[PDB]
């Protein structure tokens, strides 16, 4: 199992950020774990981002 | 959630680091070597995942959640992080404990203080830095002080990073403006290191 | 209301309502199909 990030390193002010993770030896379809960001500002804390499935239930 | 700062312990020594906050089981501890991904050590309080020593051993008593490592080694040099499961279906992340299993021996800081240039002050900016270096642990948090009340305003501080003799060092930059630092004669940055605090002053 | 034999309570009474009642009958259980081999030619759909 690998997870490699991708995207632009240098963004600009009030523009819009994206990143796109891409797995290796693993199913996303798999319901046995959440798939999610989290970010570590420079010499600084862990802050969880957020995360999706779309395991769903009946509602 | 509440972690403790700093932490220390010598080779075969067992260091136990609490974190407080937690109401439920779902607690969970990381740990992540500098310039490196975290890593997780322990899941679901005591429970241990693959290829992690038995010596790593997590607990949880009342609102009180504890990590214990046992038979300290170099490898284990890292920031440790605690976090858990709150209400529905957040999480948080505690500020992370600094656990450093670095070689003797132990030293007090020392503290080096520039005030602004007179280059500087023509661009209408005044920035004062102090410089800290030679110090053990490699965990230090720096204060400032304009004459004796203290300053909230301008600070930044950055994680310290180790030096060819070994030695952690680093340095706080204090951006102001040129008015505030006429008017105030003296400005004092307060250096604390393992409770004990070195000062230095400087006045135009 | 009705039933065949009303004063008797050995019969049974069948009653027809005016408004229809909303009811929700659910199975919270979220499944897969096994569906194991046991041929020749014959497949069994397990529960998973
Ligand atoms: C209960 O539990 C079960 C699990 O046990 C849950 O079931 C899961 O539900 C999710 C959610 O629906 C499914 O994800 C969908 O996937 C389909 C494609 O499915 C096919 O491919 C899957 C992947 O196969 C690959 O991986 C496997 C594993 O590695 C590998 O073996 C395989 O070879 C291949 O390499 C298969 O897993 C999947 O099999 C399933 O179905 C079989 C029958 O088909 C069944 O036999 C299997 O057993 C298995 O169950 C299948 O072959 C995606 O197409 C789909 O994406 C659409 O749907 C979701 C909602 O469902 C929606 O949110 C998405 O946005 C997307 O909708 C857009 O696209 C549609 C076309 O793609 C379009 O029709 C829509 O209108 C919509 O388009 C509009 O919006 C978009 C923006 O959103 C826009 O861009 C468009 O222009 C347009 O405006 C899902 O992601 C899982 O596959 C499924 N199964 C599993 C095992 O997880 C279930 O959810 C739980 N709950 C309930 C209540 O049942
Ligand atoms: C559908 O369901 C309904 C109910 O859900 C079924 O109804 C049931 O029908 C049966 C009939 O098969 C009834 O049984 C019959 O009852 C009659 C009448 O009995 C009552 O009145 C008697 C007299 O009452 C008057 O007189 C007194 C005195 O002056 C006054 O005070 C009163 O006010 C009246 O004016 C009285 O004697 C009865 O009391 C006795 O019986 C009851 C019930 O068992 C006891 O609790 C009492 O303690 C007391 O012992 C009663 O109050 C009876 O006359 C019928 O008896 C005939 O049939 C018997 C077999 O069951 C048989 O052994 C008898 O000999 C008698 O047969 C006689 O009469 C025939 C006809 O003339 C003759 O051919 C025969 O040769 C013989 O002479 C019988 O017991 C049930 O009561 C009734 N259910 C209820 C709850 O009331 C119905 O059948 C179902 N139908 C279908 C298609 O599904």
């Amino acid at each position: 199992p690998q997870l490699q990030e991708s995207g632009p390193t240098l963004v600009e002010a009030s523009e819009t950020l994206s990143l796109t993770c891409a797995v290796s030896g693993d199913s996303t379809a798999a319901c046995n774990s959440f798939w999610g960001w989290v970010r570590q500002p420079p010499g600084k804390g862990l802050e969880w981002v957020g995360s999706l499935s779309h395991c769903a239930s009946y509602w | 959630l509440t972690q403790p700062p700093s932490a220390s312990g010598s080779p075969g020594q067992s260091i136990t680091i609490s974190c407080t906050g937690t109401s439920n089981n779902f607690v969970s501890w990381y740990q992540q070597h500098a310039g490196k991904a975290p890593k997780l050590v322990i899941y679901d309080v005591n429970k241990r995942p693959s290829g992690v020593p038995d010596r790593f051993s997590g607990s949880k008593s009342g609102n009180t959640a504890s990590l214990t490592v046992s038979g300290l080694q170099t490898d284990d040099e890292a920031v440790y992080y605690c976090g858990s499961l709150v209400g529905n279906w957040d999480v948080i992340f505690g500020g992370g404990t600094k656990l450093t299993v670095l070689g003797q021996p132990k030293a007090a800081p020392s503290v080096t203080l520039f005030p602004p240039s007179s280059e500087e002050l023509q661009a209408n900016k005044a920035t004062l830095v102090c410089l800290i270096s030679d110090f053990y642990p490699g965990a230090v948090t720096v204060a400032w002080k304009a004459d004796s009340s203290p300053v909230k305003a301008g600070v930044e501080t950055t994680t310290p990073s180790k030096q060819s003799n070994n030695k952690y060092a680093a340095s706080s930059y204090l951006s102001l403006t040129p008015e505030q630092w006429k008017s105030h004669r003296s400005y004092s940055c307060q250096v604390t290191h393992e409770g004990s605090t070195v000062e230095k002053t400087v006045a135009p | 209301i009705r039933s065949e034999n009303i004063t008797n309570n050995a019969k049974n009474i069948l009653v027809q309502f005016n408004t229809p009642v909303q009811i929700n009958c659910t199975r919270p259980n979220n499944n897969t199909r096994k569906s194991i081999r046991i041929g020749p030619g014959q497949a069994f759909y397990a529960t998973g």
